[PDB]
RNA sequence: CCGAGGGUAGGGCCCGUGACUGGGGCGAAGUCGUAACAAGGUAGCUGUACCGGAAGGUGCGGCUGGAU
RNA sequence: UGGGAGAGGGUGGUGGAAUUCCCGGAGUAGCGGUGAAAUGCGCAGAUACCGGGAGGAACGCCGAUGGCGAAGGCAGCCAC
RNA sequence: CGAUGUCGGCUCGUCGCAUCCUGGGGCUGAAGAAGGUCCCAAGGGUUGGGCUGUUCGCCCAUUAAAGCGGCACGCGAGCUG
RNA sequence: GAAUGCCGGCAUGAGUAACGAUAAAGAGGGUGAGAAUCCCUCUCGCCGUAAGCCCAAGGGUUCCUACGCAAUGGUCGUCAGCGUAGGGUUAGGCGGGACCUAAGGUGAAGCCGAAAGGCGUAGCCGAAGGGCAGCCGGUUAAUAUUCCGGCCCUUCCCGCAGGUGCGAUGGGGGGACGCUCUAGGCUAGGGGGACCGGAGCCAUGGACGAGCCCGGCCAGAAGCGCAGGGUGGGAGGUAGGCAAAUCCGCCUCCCAACAAGCUCUGCGUGGUGGGGAAGCCCGGGUGACAACCCCCCGAAGCCAGGGAGCCAAGAAAAGCCUCUAAGCACAACCUGCGGGAACCCGUACCGCAAACCGACACAGGUGGGCGGGUGCAAGAGCACUCAGGCGCGCGGGAGAACCCUCGCCAAGGAACUCUGCAAGUUGGCCCCGUAACUUCGGGAGAAGGGGUGCUCCCUGGGGUGAUGAGCCCCGGGGAGCCGCAGUGAACAGGCUCUGGCGACUGUUUACCAAAAACACAGCUCUCUGCGAACUCGUAAGAGGAGGUAUAGGGAGCGACGCUUGCCCGGUGCCGGAAGGUCAAGGGGAGGGGUGCAAGCCCCGAACCGAAGCCCCGGUGAACGGCGGCCGUAACUAUAACGGUCCUAAGGUAGCGAAAUUCCUUGUCGGGUAAGUUCCGACCUGCACGAAAAGCGUAACGACCGGAGCGCUGUCUCGGCGAGGGACCCGGUGAAAUUGAACUGGCCGUGAAGAUGCGGCCUACCCGUGGCAGGACGAAAAGACCCCGUGGAGCUUUACUGCAGCC
RNA sequence: GAGCUAGCCCUGGCCAGGGUGAAGCUGGGGUGAGACCCAGUGGAGGCCCGAACCGGUGGGGGAUGCAAACCCCUCGGAUGA
RNA sequence: UGGUUCGUGGAGCCAUGGGGGAAUCUGGGCGGACCACCGCCUAAGGCUAAGUACUCCGGGUGACCGAUAGCGCACCAGUAC
């Protein structure tokens, strides 16, 4: 049957991505956190 | 003249529609139509705040000329009378000598070919626009303004009107279509006659189908939920509704008041409605 | 080939019969009330409508085959 | 051909009397109803009286023992 | 109660005897035929349907007879549901 | 040494189950250390509205070539989507960007919020919508509308020439639109040819034939032809299109009008450029100077912004055209031609799948286009086949039980069972024919029947063409032939009668319920006069609605028919300017503390003083409720009638052992040989009853009862046969479980059901195929039940707060 | 976190073939004029049969599965909520 | 209303959302309701080292660990998954 993940490249930039992060308040704390943690990625990559 | 079907479908049996009669003219005009957003009952936060809405027919807005003391002086000839998706009336095409092309609402008796004028001296005529100072008593009217130069809000529906029953000082007292007798400025404009398009009462949707073309989502019984729901969801098997029936949110709806105390326009309603 | 008739399926008319049910007629001395005949004690009767244990009552309109 | 009488029919206007309700006034101890009463209404101001307003239905006198219509039936006044 | 699956049916049996039939008897208010009642006897046998989820029961047609109980109201790592 | 402990290691189950669709394989020849598994050839089989082909998404080198086989591959492996390495993706015209706007998002102005932030007009962003210029062929191991060849085209810059009042983010036109049905003419695509081209073929009885087999086109600029879309011309006035306007809009007059004229597409032709089969011989060459023609069928595609009808009334913005304003008319714009200039990103490959989503090379899931032929009435259905692609990454044997899927069956025919569950039956088309009832539509495919192949002969109408021939499409009559059987295979309703419930088509518990539940048109009540009520939000602001009582919110009922009774004492809601109670506040009789005192300070009665509550009314399609005992008729029985107690009032019509009836399998009738179910009645209704609607109701239903006919392996009652497993051999090789075990029966005993204790009996050691009675077998720290001053959802006239409202 | 799922918003796409035959229109009849009847034409519908597509009714299989919901047969909708 | 030990308490003090609303030393606040007396202080403007806290970093030292320990990581770890 149809599962939950359906790929969709688009949809994966602007929920998670980087600028996504950047314009909200919760967003920053996310990426001040996995920058402490030291995460070698700070958001999912996706090739646009 | 509602239109009736042969019984070729369990639906056909008793769906009825409108005769189209006194349509001239099956297409709108181009410079006053501008595309309506439906919203589906969703605010600006997107929450859904009106129940039950959607999924309707796409529908073209048509301007309506609901000032009209805009051009006073200035005749108009009715070019066309059409139909109007965004409302119970029909409307009508005004060509103006002006040049000026602009729509009003159909009122009852309209002919196409006449014409129409707007102001303090004009002709107390089916389809004229005066301030109600100028109207004599006892002229049945629609179209009107409820305080001056804020824009026609009364009796718009198909079928209904207003009636002069008498003047005080700078008001006049207007019989509205539910019945209230309230004071309205003699200065607000009224257009004469009652709007047109009356059998539309007697449409029957006859099918579920024909509610959905509408925009009318299917409404769900507070006894058909859960507690979580509404007062009235729960019960093992049917269940009266076992307290005062109440609307979703608690409060009751068989009776209870609603229109604000205080309003400052309790000084100019006279009397309530009645029936 | 037609063909008595046999078989199969589906209809129409008539007759008898049926738990139970509807009123009808009849039946020397049952129970309830008193609607009608006198102005019958609310003049009666009428088509219809609604109501009532029952006759009946009431409404609307009609008739005199109503009295004083 | 030329005349006449008439609530004959249909449509739309429109006039006064009365009843009811609403507002204002003024006024107070009852009103209403019956065979007699009671229910009811009334000091939260009724009934009775005055001005104003809303609305529906029916057309007093003329009127008759009258008139018209095939019958059922048709009555303020005006026009078609 | 860190689980012993719980009615009825189907399938498969096996046992008890307080015996339904068949075998052997005494008594009889046993003429015969047929029964009644008690004793011995568990080898074998003990039917097909209608109704109900039914067990049970009633009914139909038969039969030598259409027995009553136990085996976790036998049997769901055998089936049904 | 135990914590169903934690982490790791290693056992048992076991050489066991399995090795992932039953579309299927056999042989020969290669290669190599090694071959059922790689490569080649022949034969066989499977898909063919795909299991073939082309796009999009997603994936991200998986593509191609060389060299490899440790691991990955469910076996093997020399092979590979694997390892190593090298190579491979080429654009002004294809897609996206340097263009446009949609929802939405963002947001100068502005508004709001303790902070964070929330809104918001224009504007900006945002596409698979609008707009915009490339087609055919060749080439590589691997890219191609990209490279090359042929023929075309777009924009930008500059210049030449001719022309014109040129000029815009501004005005206007246009862009610009639905659903169904559909005309004419074409194109795609297809069928046929006795015509044109072609390597050959004559078999095994016959055929050297008007024989068999193969093929018979594609693209094309201007011009031309066919078919279509689009579009009036001119003048005068003008106050409207937020300045201006010669544009558009409005009015008047003349002319033209099913046209033409101009314009714009489609198709045809077209200079020219390409392609070109079988077969044969090694992807190549030949064939070949290949031929390239005629007839028919014919789209859902094209002309297109075509036409008609209908109601539910069907985006925007730019490109483009026209108008003018600043301006400027040495300019600028338009047209024609010439030279120059033309950027960024994607392009490999998989793509109904072994490369995407499912942990797997997983019988599942994934949007658009193409999808040939013949026959079956049609069709994308069904069978078989073309092109193309596959035989599903363990095999070889054997021919037990048992399981799965499948075929048949004597006599009977539902006797099976909770139930005809399941499986039979029926089954397409044409013709005849068809009941109660009904809302007149239907019920209806009712039911029930007959026909169905092939040959010959005679004949009617259509389409193309020409009116004819030919090809193609519908038919009519007559005579014959064969078989058990002619929709000869595949696809393709069993029917009827009668109740319950729900009007109906729809909707639902993703993954145990599809229903009688929800919804539904329709009916009633109620709120709401517009800055509406109501909803979301602290707010601003939104929705409601760019709507206005024939409208919008809330509630119950649920098509339609005939109906919907009595109770307002309690609760609710509604009305009531009196009265009663009533908080802060006002008032300040009268008291008190302190000070020498002027004073400062505290308590404080009457009286005034909202909503709410009390009180007075109304109100049921508001919450709700609608009696008991006793007596009575000239047979009996039973009470139309009466007495009395109580109530706010004592259940009307209609229905009733019912989806409701406890006693109950009530009683009587029907159907049956027999009927706890069914149907029809009765009425002592435990405990129907009127919008939580009452009683009916044609049609409808994968709903739930009862019956009959048809037919059956459901059954009496089983038998045989097929294939996939099971079994045996070679390869690969799990699992839960597991205190350890040298693990028998009886009768007892034991914490009360013992392989393990007692006594007796029985028993040589170890396996393999089978069956499930025991190991209180496995699984899951019982869901039931109780307990815990454990938890959570829900309710209310429990308590106590809060929002909200007054 | 709405790449699953529920609702709505914007913009696109898809639904072989066959059957039934409403209104209207036309001609005819009818009448004072009508209503209305008949024939043809027409092509409506939460109409009918049935693929794609969307479902998930009954049964069987599967149950350390091909699969943490699948497979076979059968069945519902298929111009519309 | 908050703060303080102060939870309305005899409830002052400090702060302030609402209403009312002064004076400039003979002015004004405090000493726990209030009054008197006795005293302390000078609100409604602002700044100001040092002593105090912490440990990403550096170093020194452990009756601190010694690869299941010590940081999640002694190792290419905030990685693989
Ligand atoms: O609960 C069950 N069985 C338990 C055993 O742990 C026990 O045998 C039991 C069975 C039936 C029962 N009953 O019928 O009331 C009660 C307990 C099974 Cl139904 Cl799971
Ligand atoms: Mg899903
Ligand atoms: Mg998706
Ligand atoms: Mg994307
Ligand atoms: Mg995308
Ligand atoms: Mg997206
Ligand atoms: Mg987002
Ligand atoms: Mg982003
Ligand atoms: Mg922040
Ligand atoms: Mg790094
Ligand atoms: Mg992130
Ligand atoms: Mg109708
Ligand atoms: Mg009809
Ligand atoms: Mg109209
Ligand atoms: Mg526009
Ligand atoms: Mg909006
Ligand atoms: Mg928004
Ligand atoms: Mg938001
Ligand atoms: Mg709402
Ligand atoms: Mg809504
Ligand atoms: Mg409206
Ligand atoms: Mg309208
Ligand atoms: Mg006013
Ligand atoms: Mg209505
Ligand atoms: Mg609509
Ligand atoms: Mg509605
Ligand atoms: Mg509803
Ligand atoms: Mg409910
Ligand atoms: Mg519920
Ligand atoms: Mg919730
Ligand atoms: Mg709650
Ligand atoms: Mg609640
Ligand atoms: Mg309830
Ligand atoms: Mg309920
Ligand atoms: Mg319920
Ligand atoms: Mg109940
Ligand atoms: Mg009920
Ligand atoms: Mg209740
Ligand atoms: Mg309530
Ligand atoms: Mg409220
Ligand atoms: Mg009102
Ligand atoms: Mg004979
Ligand atoms: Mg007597
Ligand atoms: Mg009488
Ligand atoms: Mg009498
Ligand atoms: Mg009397
Ligand atoms: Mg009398
Ligand atoms: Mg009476
Ligand atoms: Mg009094
Ligand atoms: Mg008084
Ligand atoms: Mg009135
Ligand atoms: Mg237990
Ligand atoms: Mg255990
Ligand atoms: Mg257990
Ligand atoms: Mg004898
Ligand atoms: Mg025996
Ligand atoms: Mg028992
Ligand atoms: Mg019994
Ligand atoms: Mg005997
Ligand atoms: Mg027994
Ligand atoms: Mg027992
Ligand atoms: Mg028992
Ligand atoms: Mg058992
Ligand atoms: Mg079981
Ligand atoms: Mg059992
Ligand atoms: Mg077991
Ligand atoms: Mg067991
Ligand atoms: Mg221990
Ligand atoms: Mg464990
Ligand atoms: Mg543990
Ligand atoms: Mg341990
Ligand atoms: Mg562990
Ligand atoms: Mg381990
Ligand atoms: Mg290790
Ligand atoms: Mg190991
Ligand atoms: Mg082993
Ligand atoms: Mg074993
Ligand atoms: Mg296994
Ligand atoms: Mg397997
Ligand atoms: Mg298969
Ligand atoms: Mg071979
Ligand atoms: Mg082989
Ligand atoms: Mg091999
Ligand atoms: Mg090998
Ligand atoms: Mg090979
Ligand atoms: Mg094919
Ligand atoms: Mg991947
Ligand atoms: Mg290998
Ligand atoms: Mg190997
Ligand atoms: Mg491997
Ligand atoms: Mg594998
Ligand atoms: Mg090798
Ligand atoms: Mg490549
Ligand atoms: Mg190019
Ligand atoms: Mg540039
Ligand atoms: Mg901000
Ligand atoms: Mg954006
Ligand atoms: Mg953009
Ligand atoms: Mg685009
Ligand atoms: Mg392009
Ligand atoms: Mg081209
Ligand atoms: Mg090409
Ligand atoms: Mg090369
Ligand atoms: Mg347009
Ligand atoms: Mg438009
Ligand atoms: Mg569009
Ligand atoms: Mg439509
Ligand atoms: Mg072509
Ligand atoms: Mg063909
Ligand atoms: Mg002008
Ligand atoms: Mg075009
Ligand atoms: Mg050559
Ligand atoms: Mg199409
Ligand atoms: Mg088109
Ligand atoms: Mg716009
Ligand atoms: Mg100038
Ligand atoms: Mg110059
Ligand atoms: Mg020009
Ligand atoms: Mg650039
Ligand atoms: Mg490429
Ligand atoms: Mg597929
Ligand atoms: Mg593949
Ligand atoms: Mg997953
Ligand atoms: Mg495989
Ligand atoms: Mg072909
Ligand atoms: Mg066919
Ligand atoms: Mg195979
Ligand atoms: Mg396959
Ligand atoms: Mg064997
Ligand atoms: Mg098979
Ligand atoms: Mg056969
Ligand atoms: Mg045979
Ligand atoms: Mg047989
Ligand atoms: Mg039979
Ligand atoms: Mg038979
Ligand atoms: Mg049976
Ligand atoms: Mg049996
Ligand atoms: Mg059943
Ligand atoms: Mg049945
Ligand atoms: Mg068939
Ligand atoms: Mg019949
Ligand atoms: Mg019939
Ligand atoms: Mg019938
Ligand atoms: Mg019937
Ligand atoms: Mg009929
Ligand atoms: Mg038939
Ligand atoms: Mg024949
Ligand atoms: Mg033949
Ligand atoms: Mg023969
Ligand atoms: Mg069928
Ligand atoms: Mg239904
Ligand atoms: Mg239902
Ligand atoms: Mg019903
Ligand atoms: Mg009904
Ligand atoms: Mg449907
Ligand atoms: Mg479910
Ligand atoms: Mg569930
Ligand atoms: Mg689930
Ligand atoms: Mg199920
Ligand atoms: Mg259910
Ligand atoms: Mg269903
Ligand atoms: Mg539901
Ligand atoms: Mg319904
Ligand atoms: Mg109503
Ligand atoms: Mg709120
Ligand atoms: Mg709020
Ligand atoms: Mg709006
Ligand atoms: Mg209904
Ligand atoms: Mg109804
Ligand atoms: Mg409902
Ligand atoms: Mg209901
Ligand atoms: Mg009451
Ligand atoms: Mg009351
Ligand atoms: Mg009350
Ligand atoms: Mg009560
Ligand atoms: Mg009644
Ligand atoms: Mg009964
Ligand atoms: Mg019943
Ligand atoms: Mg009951
Ligand atoms: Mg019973
Ligand atoms: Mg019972
Ligand atoms: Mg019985
Ligand atoms: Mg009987
Ligand atoms: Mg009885
Ligand atoms: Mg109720
Ligand atoms: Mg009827
Ligand atoms: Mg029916
Ligand atoms: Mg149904
Ligand atoms: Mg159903
Ligand atoms: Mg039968
Ligand atoms: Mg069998
Ligand atoms: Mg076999
Ligand atoms: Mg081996
Ligand atoms: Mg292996
Ligand atoms: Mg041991
Ligand atoms: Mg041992
Ligand atoms: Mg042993
Ligand atoms: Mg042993
Ligand atoms: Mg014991
Ligand atoms: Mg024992
Ligand atoms: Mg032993
Ligand atoms: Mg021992
Ligand atoms: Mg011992
Ligand atoms: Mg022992
Ligand atoms: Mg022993
Ligand atoms: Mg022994
Ligand atoms: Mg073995
Ligand atoms: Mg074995
Ligand atoms: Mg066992
Ligand atoms: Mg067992
Ligand atoms: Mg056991
Ligand atoms: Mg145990
Ligand atoms: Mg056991
Ligand atoms: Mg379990
Ligand atoms: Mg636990
Ligand atoms: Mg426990
Ligand atoms: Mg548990
Ligand atoms: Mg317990
Ligand atoms: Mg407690
Ligand atoms: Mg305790
Ligand atoms: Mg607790
Ligand atoms: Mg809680
Ligand atoms: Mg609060
Ligand atoms: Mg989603
Ligand atoms: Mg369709
Ligand atoms: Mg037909
Ligand atoms: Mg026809
Ligand atoms: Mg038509
Ligand atoms: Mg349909
Ligand atoms: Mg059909
Ligand atoms: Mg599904
Ligand atoms: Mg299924
Ligand atoms: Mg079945
Ligand atoms: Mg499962
Ligand atoms: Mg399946
Ligand atoms: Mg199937
Ligand atoms: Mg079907
Ligand atoms: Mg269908
Ligand atoms: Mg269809
Ligand atoms: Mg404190
Ligand atoms: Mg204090
Ligand atoms: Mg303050
Ligand atoms: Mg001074
Ligand atoms: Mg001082
Ligand atoms: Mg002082
Ligand atoms: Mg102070
Ligand atoms: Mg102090
Ligand atoms: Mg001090
Ligand atoms: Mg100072
Ligand atoms: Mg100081
Ligand atoms: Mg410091
Ligand atoms: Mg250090
Ligand atoms: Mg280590
Ligand atoms: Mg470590
Ligand atoms: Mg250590
Ligand atoms: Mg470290
Ligand atoms: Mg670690
Ligand atoms: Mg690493």
């Amino acid at each position: 049957m149809k599962r939950t993940w359906q790929p969709n490249r688009r949809k994966r930039a602007k929920t998670h991505g980087f600028r996504a992060r950047m314009r909200t308040p919760g967003g920053r704390k996310v990426l001040k956190r996995r920058r402490q943690k030291g995460r070698w990625r700070l958001t999912p990559a996706v090739r646009k | 003249a509602v239109k009736k079907f042969k019984p070729y479908t369990p639906s056909r049996r008793f769906m009825t529609v409108a005769d189209f009669s006194e349509i001239t003219k099956t297409e709108p005009e181009k410079s006053l139509v501008k595309p309506l957003k439906k919203t589906g009952g969703r605010n600006n936060q997107g929450r859904i705040t009106v129940r039950f809405r959607g999924g309707g027919h796409k529908r073209l807005y048509r301007i309506i000329d609901f000032k009209r003391w805009d051009k006073v002086g200035i005749p108009a000839k009715v070019a066309a009378i059409e139909y109007d998706p965004n409302r119970s009336a029909r409307i009508a095409l005004l060509h103006y000598v002006d040049g000026e092309k602009r729509y009003i609402i159909a009122p009852d008796g309209l002919q196409v070919g006449q014409q129409v004028v707007a102001g303090p001296d004009a002709p107390i005529q089916v389809g004229n626009a005066l301030p109600l100072r100028f109207i004599p008593v006892g002229t049945v009217v629609h179209a009107v303004e409820l305080e001056p130069k804020k824009g026609a809000k009364l009796a718009r529906a198909a079928g209904t009107s207003a009636q002069i029953q008498g003047r005080e000082g700078d008001y006049v007292i207007l019989r509205l279509p539910s019945g209230e007798l309230r004071k309205v400025h003699g200065e607000c404009y009224a257009t004469v006659g009652a709007v047109g398009n009356a059998d539309h009462k007697n449409i029957v949707l006859g099918k579920a189908g024909r509610s959905r073309w509408l925009g009318r989502r299917p409404h769900v019984r507070g006894a058909a939920m859960n507690p979580v729901d509404h007062p009235h969801g729960g019960g093992e098997g049917r269940a009266p509704r076992g307290r005062p029936p109440a609307s979703p949110w608690g409060w009751q709806t068989k009776g209870l008041k609603t229109r604000k105390r205080r309003k400052p326009s309790s000084r100019f309603i006279i009397a309530r409605r009645k029936k």
